[PDB]
């Protein structure tokens, strides 16, 4: 399995600690703002398309950082990557990270959004509101 | 006026060393000072550019006995059946490295064909130009979604040139 | 996207060298063959000292003759067209070129129909001491 | 994760000038939404340097909007015949929503550069 939890944790402070499962998405019940043609509004779904990993740290305690990898369509990668690629320097980025692993004969792109927050700002307003 | 003929394709704009660009518009601006090039020892050359080119904007026309001008005129067209065979091709541009070029992607004749085919082009090199395989899209226009299953399953050039030679070679043989 | 490149005043010539699978006499025939010359060479310019090796890092010129580019002056690079190059492309892509002043309208004919000694490095005749 | 809005924004070709009085009768290319409020009207698309004035006919017909234009926002699309310029007005005042879809539904239409 490892290799791949290797092959994300990419450079840096490999320390990881996969709070997730294996090598399968988790299962997160994150209060969103949504608005596709068909649905709307600001309430708590239950989110999948992610894999979650808990970076620790030295002396090996945990610590409030996060590798959030998402696999999507090929398509959509290439539009995020190009999108990414335009505006890597605003430091308000979270700086990404792409590539294409295999999962089985399978090519499944990844994005890596590296080092980011257990919560975000929707779970802060929404839980203060309601 | 510049020529979409041999337009460059990727979007990496950093001009090439003139020793690595065959013509003296290629030159990035630090090199033409009134309109000549001088060498400059600040930076050594580069080898690291894979960049496709455009293939358009030809208007072949020549002016020579030594070979005999292929497109015909009114009639001599018209005068001669037992040869009329459509000819229309699909294309499309690729998405991140580069984008601004057509390549083929569906080949469609009067024989009751349309034949499939991965999309490849000249990638620039400090050697020459390799003849690259690039990752491919339909044009964004949602007419093309029939082109979506299209670019993951095509043909190289080598068997597809065969493979149409040899419709000609059995339909257009008689 | 990209960068431009070609003159459309020459377009027809490169088409010429474009879909030309004996493109070098054709070219040759081309240029005898009602036309004007490919009016984009990139030009050079050096303190005209040093031997007269073309084919050189940085420019190496005589009095007389004149630079230009290494790359620009190969017909069979600068159509990006394929190469009988054994393996498998043209040489004087990276370097220079110092013709010498009468035959140096076209370096295209020139790579082609000359190609440097062994000897003294030059273009063969311009000049030697070859015998 | 939150998805914008798929469009249905038209496109008409209709007059516009660079005065009150200059709009030449068809030149200019209206991007609009009928709304509640007759066929609502948001961008204009031209090919000449400059066009201050509009005017288009009423829901039913009555008089002639008198709608200026935007200092145009400067893009070139693409003809068989090499780049074209092109500008992109936008009726003053029109904020960040309508200016983001009408983009939308363009940029989706016109391939640029
Ligand atoms: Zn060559
Ligand atoms: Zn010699």
């Amino acid at each position: 399995a490892q290799s791949f939890l290797n092959r994300v944790c990419g450079v840096s402070a490999a320390r990881l600690t996969p709070c997730g499962t294996g090598t399968s998405t988790d299962v997160v019940y994150r209060a969103f703002d949504i608005y596709n043609d068909k649905v709307a509004g600001f309430a708590k779904f239950l989110k999948t398309n992610c894999c979650r990993f808990q970076e620790k740290d030295e002396d090996d305690n945990l610590i409030d950082s996060y590798f959030v990898v998402k696999r999507h369509t090929f398509s959509n990668y290439q539009h995020e990557e190009t999108i990414y690629n335009l505006l890597k320097d605003c430091p308000a980025v979270a700086k990404h990270d792409f590539f294409k692993f295999r999962i089985d004969g399978d090519m499944v792109p990844h994005i890596s959004r590296q080092r980011l927050t257990k919560y975000t700002m929707a779970d802060l307003v929404y839980a203060l509101r309601h | 006026n510049v020529t979409g003929l041999f337009k460059d394709c990727s979007k990496v704009i950093t001009g090439l060393h003139p020793t690595q660009a065959p013509t003296h518009l290629s030159v990035d601006t630090k090199f033409k000072t009134e309109g000549l090039c001088v060498d400059i020892p600040g930076i050594p050359k580069d080898m690291t550019y894979r960049r496709l080119i455009s293939m358009m904007g030809f208007k072949m026309n020549y002016q020579v006995n030594g070979y005999p001008n292929m497109f015909i005129t009114r009639e001599e067209a018209i005068r001669h059946v037992r040869a009329w065979i459509g000819f229309d091709v699909e294309g499309c541009h690729a998405t991140r490295e580069a984008v601004g070029t057509n390549l083929p992607l569906q080949l469609g004749f009067s024989t009751g064909v349309n034949l499939v085919a991965v999309p490849t082009g000249y990638v620039d090199t400090p050697n020459n130009t390799d003849f690259s395989r690039v990752s491919a899209k339909p044009p964004p226009g949602d007419q093309f979604k029939h082109l979506i299953p299209l670019m993951y399953k095509g043909l190289p050039w080598n068997v597809v040139r065969i493979k149409i030679v040899q419709m000609l070679s059995d339909t257009l043989k008689n | 996207a990209g960068n431009a490149t070609e003159v459309p005043a020459n377009s027809t010539v490169l088409s010429f060298c474009a879909f030309a699978v004996d493109a070098a006499k054709a070219y040759k025939d081309y240029l005898a063959s009602g036309g004007q010359p490919i009016t984009n060479c990139v030009k050079m310019l050096c303190t005209h000292t040093g031997t007269g090796q073309a084919i050189t890092v940085t420019p190496e010129a005589n009095m007389d003759q004149e630079s230009f580019g290494g790359a620009s002056c190969c017909l069979y690079c600068r159509c990006h067209i394929d190469h009988p190059n054994p393996k498998g492309f043209c040489d004087l892509k990276g370097k220079y070129v110092q013709i010498p002043t009468t035959c140096a309208n076209d370096p295209v004919g020139f790579t082609l129909k000359n190609t440097v000694c062994t000897v003294c490095g030059m273009w063969k005749g311009y000049g030697c001491s070859c015998d | 994760n939150n998805e914008l809005s798929p469009v249905a924004l038209r496109q008409m070709s209709c007059a516009a000038g660079t005065t009150q009085t200059a709009c030449t009768d068809d030149n200019a290319l209206a991007y609009y939404n009928t709304t509640k409020g007759g066929r609502f009207v948001l961008a204009l698309l031209s090919d000449l340097q400059d066009l201050k004035w509009a005017r288009f006919p009423k829901s039913d017909g009555t008089g002639t909007i008198y709608t200026e234009l935007e200092p145009p926002c400067r893009f070139v699309t693409d003809t068989p015949k090499g780049p074209k310029v092109k500008y992109l007005y936008f009726i003053k005042g029109l904020n960040n929503l309508n200016r983001g879809m009408v983009l939308g539904s363009l940029a989706a239409t016109v391939r640029l550069q």
